C-alpha cells in the first residue's frame, strides 16, 4: 500500500560522503575565486574612475594653458617666450596621451577579468547539481541505516 | 627604489614632470617646485608657495586638497604621481573631513553619490545633520561632561574595606607624593589630601591613571575602579596624575491602500548576464514573505532555454490583494535551473518605498549567487533588499510593478491603523498551559489571536508569541496587533533583544524593541554592540531606528563610537553591507571629528602592518626564521613605517597608548598567517609599561571574538554574584578583510612549552617563589573552573596544550578559538595535570577538590540563570553568517549544554554526572603516553 544488505549500504555510504566532501571542497575553492575575483574587478573599477578623474585635471589645465595663453601672448617681440609656452603646452598633451594608453590597457584587463568572473560563476553553476544530489543521496543512506538500527560509532567510522 | 617621477600642473597651464624621493613631505615637494617653476615660463605671474594647496587623485578615486604638507608623497598614496596647484579657497574645513572620511572608512563619498539615489541622498543629509549638531552641542559643555563623553569609567561589575598607598604627583613635575587612603575613599578625597600635601579649589582638577588614558572621578569609591581593584589585587601601589580643568579644555580644543481588492502581480520580462548549462531550460521562482512568513503560495514561470538573456515577458499574479500588503512586504526571487535542480540566484524587494510609496514601474534587480545550505529552501527570504553592487558583470532579473492607480498611493499612516484597529476562568487555562513553563501549533495560534487583548494585559512578555501568530497577509489583522502594540507596556532588555531578530520584520517592532533598550547602560550595551551590528543585515532601509540609537550612543560614548566604527569598518568589504555601514561610518565621523584624528593614526598602522606581514609571509618560505625577523626590522626602522606604527592609541583599548615600537622585541609567530608580534613601551608604572599586539591576516578573526565576548559576558554575569574565576578576557578587534588585533596576555606561556610530573607546578614554584604559591595555585583553580565551564557551555572541543596558556600569576586562559557549539556534543573536560595543581601535587586533597567542583558549579548555575539572554545573543549572531553559527539546532547546543529545559536542581546533577564521568575520563586518558 504504502510505496540490499548493511555492510554494502555502509560502503556506498562511505563513498557518497567522501565524493561529497571532495564536491564541498571544489566548490569552496571557485567560492574563493567568485569573491576573489568580485574583490579585484571593484578595485579596476575605481582605478578606471580614477584614471577618469586624473584626465579630467589634465583636460581642465589644457583648457587653462589656452584661455590664460591668449589674452597674455598678444606681447609680442619675444618670439622667445612664445615657444617655450608652446613645447611646454606640447609636453602636456603628450602626458595625457600616455594616461590614456594606461587606462586604456587596464580597460582591456576588466575586459578580460568580467569574463573570467563569468567563467567561475558558470563553473560553480554547473557543479551545485551535483553537490545538492550528493549531499540528498548521502543523507538518503545515513536515514535507511538508522532505521535499520545501525548504531551511531559505525556510522561515524563510514563518514570518515 | 627611492625617487618617483611627478607631473605637476600650475595654475598658469604649466607643466613640469621632475623627480623627487617618495620619502619627501609636500611642504619639501613645494620647494623644489618653486625652484623649478622660476626657470619656467610664466613664473612672475605666480603668487606664492604659501598660497596654493596640492591636489591629488587619492587610491579611492577622489580628488583631495592636501593641506597638511607635513606628510610624505608615500603616505598621500596618490593614484598616479600627479600634484596640481590650487587656490586655498571656500570651506577648507567641508573639504578636509569629507577627504578624510573617504580614506578612513575605506569607500569614496562620491561613489554614494553616483548612485543617483534619492534613500542615499536623505540618509546622508538627515544623519550627517544631527551628528554635526550633536558634536557642535557637544563643543559647548564643560571639561567635566567631555572628559565622561571622551574617557569614560572603567568599573569593575560591582556597579572589603581595607586600606592602601597610592602614588601621585601634578602635570609637569617630576616629584610626587606616596600615601594611604581607604578602599572605599571616594576619589575627590584623595585629591583634597595630595592639593593639601602640596601646599604643606581641589574639584578643578581629576585624576590620570598616568600612562594612559583612564581619567577617575565622580560619586564611586576607589576599589570599584577596574586600575585600583587590579592594583589592589597584585599588591602593587597605584600612580596617578592630578590634571587640572584647564588642560582638559585644552585637550576638547585642540488614493488610500485598503480600496484596492485587486490582486498584487509582476510582469517578470528578461534575465541578464546568466551563467548556466545551456542543455538545461531557465525558472524564475517567485514568493511574496513577511519575516520568514510566507504570505501567500509562491508562482513560477515558465521553462524558458538557457541563454545569457532569457526572455520570459511573462505575468506572474499572486494569491494576494494589494490592500493585504503589510508594511515590510518582500518580493523574493530565485533564479533556478532544470532539466525538461540548481538554484542559480536570488534578489529580495520591498514592495513600499523608504518614504511608504507602493512601488511601481520597472524595477532592475542584479541578483546575488545562491550558495548550497543543508536546509536547501527554494527561496531566500533571509537575503538582503540591497541590489549587488557588481552591476556591470552579476547576474540580473528585469521586471515591471503594474501601474494601479492614477494618483501614486502610501501605506496609511498610524492614525488611519488606530481607527481601524481600535474598534475590537475556562479559556484562561488554554492560554496559561501555551505561555507558561517555542513553536506554536496553528490550533493553539487562533486561541492566542482570540485572546490576544489577554496576552497584553497578563502575559506582557508574550507579545514575540502573539507577533507571530498574527495574520500579517490580513490587513485587519495587522491594524489590529498594531493597535495593541502602541499601548504595549514596556518589555525588559532581555525580551526586547529577542525582537530585533528577523521574525519580526516590522518597522513598529523594531521602533518597541529600541524604545526598551534606551534605558541600557553604555557598559551593558558595548556587552551587546557586536549583535546590534549583525541586526543592521536584516534592515530593509537605510534610515532606521536601530541605527540612529546606534549613533546617539556612539555620539554621546567615544569608547562606544570606537567599537562602533571598527565592528562596522572590518565589513567595508562585504558588498552586501558596505553601502549601509559605509553611510553609518560617515555620519559617525561628521559626529566625531576628535576621534576621526585617532583612527585615521590607527588606520595608517594597520596599513603598515598589512604590508610588512606580507613580506614577512613571502621571506618565511624563501629564508630561516632568524633573517626574516632581521629583514622585517629593517623594513620597521625606514621613517615612514616607524613613524606610522609608533604614538598611536590602541585599537584595542583606546585608553592605551601604544607609544614607542620596541623593534628587536618585534617579531612574528610560526603559525600558517606568520601573525606579527608587535611590542610597545609606555609611561606606566610597572607591568602596564610593556604591551603587546598580534596583528593577524589571512584567517577569519571573528569566531575567537565571538567566543571571546561571550566570556568576558560570563566572567561579568559570574562576578555581578561575587564570583571572581580571574578569567583573561583578552582583546580581540576584526579590523579588515581577514585582519585584526589580538592583545597579548604578557608573562605566559603554552603549556606544551612549560612541559619541556609536577612541570606544571615547578614553573608556579619559580614564578611564584615561597608564600606567592598559595595564590598562585588559587588563581589556577577558579580560572581552569571558569574555562572549564565556559568551553563547555560553549561546546569548544579541541583543547591541548598548544593552545591552553599559563600566566605567571598561575591564571589559567585559553587561545585560538577555532570551534564551537560542537563543530556532536562536547563532554565536560577534566585534565588530570590541572586536578594535580588544584590538589596542591597531593594524589588525594578532597577538601580543595570539593572548592573546584563548587566553582564549577556555581558558575554553571550562574549561566542558567542567564542561558535566555544567550540564546537570544546567539540567534542575532546568526546574522553574521559564521560557518558555525548557521541555525536553529547550533542555538539547540546551548539549551542543551545549559540544560534550559529542565529544572535547575535536575540541571545540576546531570552536571555532577558529567562532572564525576570526566574525572573517571581524565585517569584513563593520562595513564596512555610515554
Ligand atoms: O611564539 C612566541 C613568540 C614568537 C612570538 N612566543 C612568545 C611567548 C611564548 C610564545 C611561544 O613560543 N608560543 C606561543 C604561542 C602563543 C602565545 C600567545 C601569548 C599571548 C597571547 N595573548 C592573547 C592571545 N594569544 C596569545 C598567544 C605566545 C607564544
Amino acid at each position: 500500500q504504502q510505496d540490499d544488505n548493511i555492510e554494502a549500504v555502509g560502503k556506498k555510504l562511505h563513498e557518497y560522503n567522501t565524493q561529497f566532501q571532495e564536491k564541498s571542497r571544489e566548490y569552496d575553492r571557485l567560492y574563493e575565486d567568485y569573491t576573489r575575483t568580485s574583490q579585484e574587478i571593484q578595485m579596476k573599477r575605481t582605478a578606471i574612475e580614477a584614471f577618469n578623474e586624473t584626465i579630467k585635471i589634465f583636460e581642465e589645465q589644457c583648457q587653462t594653458q589656452e584661455r590664460y595663453s591668449k589674452e597674455y601672448i598678444e606681447k609680442f617681440g619675444n618670439e622667445t617666450e612664445i615657444q617655450r609656452i608652446m613645447h611646454n603646452y606640447e609636453k602636456l598633451k603628450s602626458r595625457i596621451s600616455e594616461i590614456v594608453d594606461s587606462r586604456r590597457r587596464l580597460e582591456e584587463d576588466l575586459k578580460k577579468q568580467a569574463a573570467e568572473y563569468r567563467e567561475i560563476d558558470k563553473r560553480m553553476n554547473s557543479i551545485k547539481p551535483d553537490l545538492i544530489q550528493l549531499r540528498k543521496t548521502r543523507d538518503q543512506y545515513l536515514m535507511w541505516l538508522t532505521q535499520k538500527g545501525v548504531r551511531q560509532k559505525k556510522l561515524n567510522e563510514w563518514l570518515g | 627604489n627611492q625617487s618617483v617621477v611627478v607631473d605637476f600642473l600650475l595654475p598658469t597651464g604649466v607643466y613640469l614632470n621632475f623627480p623627487v624621493s617618495r620619502n619627501a613631505n609636500l611642504s619639501t615637494i613645494k620647494q623644489l617646485l618653486w625652484h623649478r617653476a622660476q626657470y619656467e615660463p610664466l613664473f612672475h605671474m605666480l603668487s606664492g608657495p604659501e598660497a596654493y594647496v596640492f591636489t591629488c587623485i587619492n587610491q579611492t578615486a577622489e580628488q583631495q586638497e592636501l593641506e597638511d604638507e607635513q606628510r610624505r608623497l608615500c603616505d598621500v598614496q596618490p593614484f598616479l604621481p600627479v600634484l596640481r596647484l590650487v587656490a586655498r579657497e571656500g570651506d577648507r574645513v567641508k573639504k578636509l573631513i569629507n577627504s578624510q572620511i573617504s580614506l578612513l572608512i575605506g569607500k569614496g563619498l562620491h561613489e554614494f553619490d553616483s548612485l543617483c539615489d534619492p534613500e542615499v541622498n536623505d540618509f546622508r543629509a538627515k544623519m550627517c545633520q544631527f551628528c554635526e549638531e550633536a558634536a557642535a552641542r557637544r563643543q559647548q559643555l564643560g571639561w567635566e561632561a567631555w572628559l565622561q563623553y571622551s574617557f569614560p569609567l572603567q568599573l569593575e561589575p560591582s556597579a572589603p574595606n581595607r586600606a592602601l598607598l597610592v602614588n601621585v604627583k601634578f602635570e609637569g613635575s617630576e616629584e610626587s607624593f606616596t600615601f594611604q587612603v581607604s578602599t572605599k575613599d571616594v576619589p575627590l578625597a584623595l585629591m583634597a589630601c595630595a592639593l593639601r600635601k602640596k601646599a604643606t579649589q581641589p574639584e578643578d582638577y581629576t585624576l590620570q591613571v598616568n600612562g594612559r588614558h583612564e581619567y577617575l572621578y565622580g560619586s564611586y569609591p576607589l576599589c570599584q575602579f577596574q586600575y585600583i581593584c587590579s592594583c589592589l589585587h597584585s599588591g602593587l601601589t597605584p600612580h596617578l596624575t592630578m590634571v587640572h580643568s584647564s588642560s582638559i579644555l585644552a585637550m576638547r580644543d585642540e488614493v488610500s491602500l485598503w480600496s484596492l481588492e485587486q490582486p498584487f502581480r509582476i510582469e517578470l520580462i528578461q534575465g541578464s548576464k546568466v551563467n548556466a548549462d545551456e542543455r538545461m531550460k531557465l525558472v524564475v521562482q517567485a514568493g511574496l514573505f513577511h519575516g520568514n512568513e510566507m504570505l501567500c503560495k509562491t508562482v513560477s514561470s515558465s521553462e524558458v532555454s538557457v541563454c545569457s538573456e532569457p526572455v520570459w515577458k511573462q505575468r506572474l499574479e499572486f494569491d494576494i490583494n494589494i490592500c493585504d500588503l503589510p508594511r515590510m512586504a518582500r518580493l523574493c526571487f530565485a533564479l533556478y535551473a532544470v532539466i525538461e535542480d540548481c538554484p542559480i540566484a536570488w534578489a529580495n524587494l520591498m514592495l513600499f518605498d523608504y518614504k511608504d510609496q507602493l512601488k511601481t514601474g520597472e524595477r532592475c534587480l542584479y541578483m546575488w549567487p545562491s550558495v548550497p545550505d543543508e536546509k536547501g529552501e527554494l527561496l531566500n527570504p533571509t537575503g538582503t533588499v540591497r541590489s549587488n553592487p557588481n552591476t556591470d558583470s552579476a547576474a540580473a532579473l528585469l521586471i515591471c510593478l503594474p501601474e494601479v492607480a492614477p494618483h501614486p498611493v502610501y501605506y496609511p499612516a498610524l492614525e488611519k491603523i488606530l481607527e481601524l484597529g481600535r474598534h475590537s476562568e475556562e479559556e484562561q487555562l488554554q492560554l496559561r498551559e501555551i505561555l507558561e513553563r517555542g513553536e506554536l501549533y496553528e490550533h493553539e495560534k487562533d486561541l492566542v489571536w482570540k485572546l490576544r487583548h489577554e496576552v497584553q494585559e497578563h502575559f506582557p512578555e508574550a507579545l514575540a508569541r502573539l507577533l507571530l501568530v498574527t495574520k500579517w497577509n490580513k490587513h485587519e489583522d495587522v491594524a489590529q496587533m498594531l493597535y495593541l502594540l502602541c499601548s504595549w507596556p514596556e518589555l525588559p532588555v532581555l525580551s526586547a533583544l529577542e525582537l530585533l531578530d528577523f521574525s519580526f520584520p516590522d518597522c513598529h517592532v523594531g521602533s518597541f524593541a529600541i524604545k526598551s533598550l534606551r534605558k541600557l547602560t553604555d557598559d551593558e550595551l558595548f556587552q551587546y554592540l557586536l549583535q546590534l551590528v549583525q541586526v543592521l543585515k536584516y534592515e530593509s532601509y537605510l534610515d532606521c531606528e536601530l541605527t540612529k540609537f546606534l549613533l546617539d550612543r556612539a555620539l554621546a560614548n567615544r569608547k562606544i563610537g570606537h567599537f562602533l566604527f571598527w565592528h562596522l569598518r572590518s565589513e567595508m568589504h562585504v558588498p552586501s553591507v558596505a553601502l549601509r555601514f559605509g553611510l553609518i561610518l560617515e555620519a559617525y565621523c561628521r559626529g566625531s571629528t576628535h576621534h576621526m584624528k585617532v583612527l585615521m593614526k590607527q588606520g595608517e598602522a594597520l596599513s603598515k602592518l598589512k604590508a610588512l606581514n606580507d613580506f614577512v609571509k613571502l621571506s618565511s618560505q624563501k629564508t630561516p626564521k632568524p633573517q626574516t625577523k632581521e629583514l622585517m626590522h629593517l623594513c620597521m626602522r625606514q621613517e615612514a613605517y616607524l613613524e606610522a606604527l609608533s604614538h598611536l592609541q590602541s585599537p584595542l583599548d583606546p585608553s592605551t597608548l601604544l607609544a614607542e615600537v620596541c623593534v628587536e622585541q618585534c617579531t612574528f609567530m610560526d603559525s600558517k598567517m606568520k601573525p606579527l608580534w608587535i611590542m610597545y613601551s609606555n609611561e606606566e608604572a610597572g607591568s602596564g609599561g610593556s604591551v603587546g599586539i598580534i596583528f593577524k591576516n589571512g584567517d577569519d578573526l571573528r569566531q575567537d571574538m565571538l567566543t571571546l565576548q561571550m566570556i568576558q559576558l560570563m566572567d561579568v554575569l559570574w562576578k555581578q554574584e561575587g564570583l571572581d574565576l580571574r578569567m583573561t578576557p583578552y582583546g580581540c578587534l576584526p579590523t579588515g578583510d581577514r585582519t585584526g588585533l589580538i592583545e597579548v596576555v604578557l608573562r605566559s606561556d603554552t603549556i606544551a612549552n612549560i612541559q619541556l610530573k609536577d612541570a606544571l607546578l615547578n614553573w608556579l614554584k619559580s614564578k611564584n617563589p615561597g608564600e606567592a604559591l598559595d595564590r598562585a595555585i588559587e588563581e589556577f583553580t577558579l580560572s581552569c573552573a571558569g574555562y572549564c565551564v565556559a568551553t563547555y557551555v560553549l561546546g569548544i572541543g579541541d583543547r591541548h596544550s598548544d593552545n591552553i596558556m599559563i600566566r605567571e600569576s598561575g591564571q589559567l586562559f585559553h587561545i585560538d578559538f577555532g570551534h564551537f557549539l560542537g563543530n556532536e556534543r562536547v563532554p565536560f573536560i577534566l585534565t588530570y595535570d590541572f586536578v594535580h595543581v588544584i590538589q596542591q601535587g597531593k594524589t588525594n586533597n578532597s577538601e580543595k577538590f570539593e572548592r573546584f567542583r563548587g566553582y564549577c558549579e556555581r558558575a554553571y548555575t550562574i549561566l542558567r540563570r542567564h542561558g535566555l539572554l544567550f540564546l537570544h545573543l546567539f540567534a542575532l549572531m546568526r546574522a553574521a553568517g559564521l560557518p558555525e553559527l548557521s541555525c536553529s539546532k547550533d542555538i539547540q547546543y546551548l539549551k542543551d549544554s545549559l540544560a534550559l529545559g529542565k529544572t535547575e536542581e535536575e540541571a545540576l546533577k546531570h552536571f555532577r554526572v558529567k562532572f564525576n564521568e570526566a574525572l573517571r575520563e581524565s585517569w584513563k586518558t593520562k595513564v596512555n603516553w610515554l
